[PDB]
């Protein structure tokens, strides 16, 4: 297994077809469509290349009960060869809107056929997220330093995407819409530099909240978390520095070449108001002549 | 009305007079006369010596506290959504 | 990681216990005093008068009291030699840990020599002395001007947390959250418009 990641990529596909598989097994109410992930791996950087349906059922009474149909999954693989010989199980995907702790329970049977620790990847059905309407998780089992025992636990990677040119071309075909959350002209990066701004207010509230929950609702006191948070305001600036200080001689410097910039446009259009009076200016004879 | 002049331009002109060189400069012919000002005028003469540096806070304190008030500091990010949205007009 | 099966007996959990004291106050990098007193197995264990007097040791580092620490030592250093025999480390360790602890709390990351004599009770070159020996270790990163006198922290090594470090922490995102809310709020305002 490997022990080594740092991102997981995902192809476009791979969700879309969740979705599908998800809707023609009629899923919903806690009973969560559960197929097999496939793709490459043996890189910290877990390419996800295709999905595929297993046949599952999942009880909601227990969560902690469930069906996967194991000889299946081998007949399966066998065609996925016939297809591409370089598509292997990685992980299994969950439909759900989040995480469940009887999916640490469903991890330990994929791990007999996976040369690298499996991938959760929820794929959700109402598209949340501000970013990519994906989660991604690699159980990992570690020593935890904080007097606690170790853990199998499922910890976040970054969640990226991997297109080939040949289906991203596809996916500007089937969308009819000119994007607002991606660069375009000044309006549009105008909404996109709001947008990140309103992104970081809704991740900031979070935040806060669980520090709340932390020391009267007794939630753990979990260090790796807290740690990131010391090394924010370290990063964080202070002011009256110097540093800070030249970010306002280098506002100076920008401002003044869009002034010169505004000047300039202002010049050639002045260019086409002379050029629409001499084109008037001709059409008066026209006019009188006739 | 020529006193209040005076006592303006001084804040200016100074951080520093001994009390003999207040007492010329506002017109007084009496000490009592100049330290009696400089407590109305709200100079703060400790030790025979103004310290006008206070007195001029005062004055620039005044000018911000009516509101106008967002647009007198002018906001560094105001200026440039105020750029943008007339070439997006 | 360690067994549910019950092979350690109470001997080897106290033998333990002592001896992770002993690391950590003859130690120059440890400042998990408090993951100890997170842990059942010095946390429990002051049951002997041996464990009376350490487990004062460990709590005088966490609060930063010089007083009771010295008191403390000043009895054992003589009857252990351990203590004797490393005691430079030992004194000094509770200076780098009030240095530490004082940067942290505040929202400046800069402390005046003159406030480190105060807190780690140290005179004025040997506070020079301090800051020396913690950018060495690698605790702190920053700058030093002694023309100002004064030395500017720019990056703190993570530490043990508690309840009390908590609030302190949550206080400074509440700020920042109003600040983005009020900032996001004026700049809507704006170009109403102007967001296709």
């Amino acid at each position: 297994m490997s022990l080594q990641h740092e991102k997981v990529t995902i192809a476009p596909l791979v969700l879309l077809s969740a979705l599908d598989h998800y809707e023609r097994t009629q899923t919903k109410e806690n009973k969560r469509c559960v197929g097999v992930i496939l793709g490459d791996a043996n890189s910290s950087t877990i390419r996800v290349t295709n999905s595929f349906a297993l046949p599952f059922e999942e009880d909601e009474k227990n969560s902690d009960v469930w069906f996967l149909d194991h000889n299946y999954i081998e007949n399966m693989n066998e065609m996925c060869k016939k297809i591409n010989a370089k598509e292997k199980l990685i992980g299994w995907y969950h439909s759900g809107p989040k995480l469940r702790a009887s999916d640490l329970k469903i991890n330990e049977l994929f791990k007999k056929y996976t040369q690298n620790n499996p991938l959760l990847l929820i794929v959700d059905v109402k598209q949340q997220g501000v970013g990519l309407p994906t989660d991604a998780y690699v159980a990992i089992e570690q020593v935890k330093d904080d007097g606690t025992s170790t853990e199998k636990t499922f910890l976040h990677l970054p969640c990226t995407i991997e297109a080939e040119e040949a289906e991203e071309i596809g996916v500007e075909h089937l969308l009819r819409d000119v994007r607002d959350q991606a660069a375009g002209g000044l309006s549009i990066r105008l909404t996109n530099q709001l947008k990140s701004l309103k992104g970081l207010q809704s991740k900031l509230k979070d935040v806060v909240e669980y520090l709340d929950k932390v020391i009267n609702k007794e939630l753990p006191i979990n260090h790796t978390i807290l740690g990131k948070l010391q090394d924010v305001f370290n990063l964080l600036p202070n002011l009256g520095t110097p540093d800070d200080d030249e970010i306002d001689v280098e506002n100076h410097d920008r401002i003044n070449i869009s002034n010169n910039l505004q000047k300039a446009l202002t010049v050639k259009t002045n260019d086409e108001l002379m050029v629409i009076y001499i084109s008037n200016l001709v059409r008066s004879i026209i006019a009188f002549d006739d | 009305a020529i006193r209040d002049e005076i006592a303006k331009n001084t804040e200016l002109s100074y951080d520093f007079l001994p009390l003999s060189n207040i007492k010329a400069l506002l017109f007084f012919n009496n000490e009592k006369e100049t330290e009696k000002f400089a407590l109305e005028r709200n100079w703060p003469i400790v030790n025979s010596k103004v310290y006008f540096n206070n007195q001029s806070k005062e004055k620039a304190d005044y000018e911000d506290e009516m509101m106008h008030e967002e647009d007198q500091k002018t906001n560094i990010i105001e200026k440039a959504m105020d750029y943008a949205i007339s070439i997006e007009n | 990681t360690l067994e549910p099966s019950t092979s350690i007996t109470l001997a080897e959990r106290q033998q333990l216990a002592y001896d992770l004291s002993i690391s950590a106050l003859l130690g120059d990098k440890i400042y998990n005093f408090g993951e100890l007193l997170h842990h059942p197995i010095m946390e429990t264990i002051v049951n002997d008068s041996n464990y009376d007097w350490l487990f004062q040791l460990l709590n005088a580092l966490t609060v930063g009291d010089f007083d009771k620490f010295d008191s403390l030592i000043k009895v054992q250093i003589s009857k252990i030699p351990i203590l004797a025999q490393h005691e430079s480390f030992l004194r000094q360790k509770i200076c780098l840990m009030t240095l530490i602890e004082t940067v942290f709390v505040k929202n400046i990351r800069m402390l005046s020599f003159e406030d480190i004599s105060k807190a780690t009770h140290l005179p004025k070159d040997n506070v020079e002395h301090l800051v020396m020996r913690a950018i060495s270790l690698g605790l702190l990163k920053g700058s030093i001007d002694q023309v100002n006198e004064l030395v500017t922290i720019s990056w703190v090594q993570p530490r043990i947390i508690s309840g009390d470090q908590i609030t302190k922490m949550k206080d400074r995102l509440v700020e920042w959250n109003d600040q983005v809310e009020k900032l996001g709020k004026k700049m809507e305002a704006r170009g109403q418009s102007i967001w296709v």
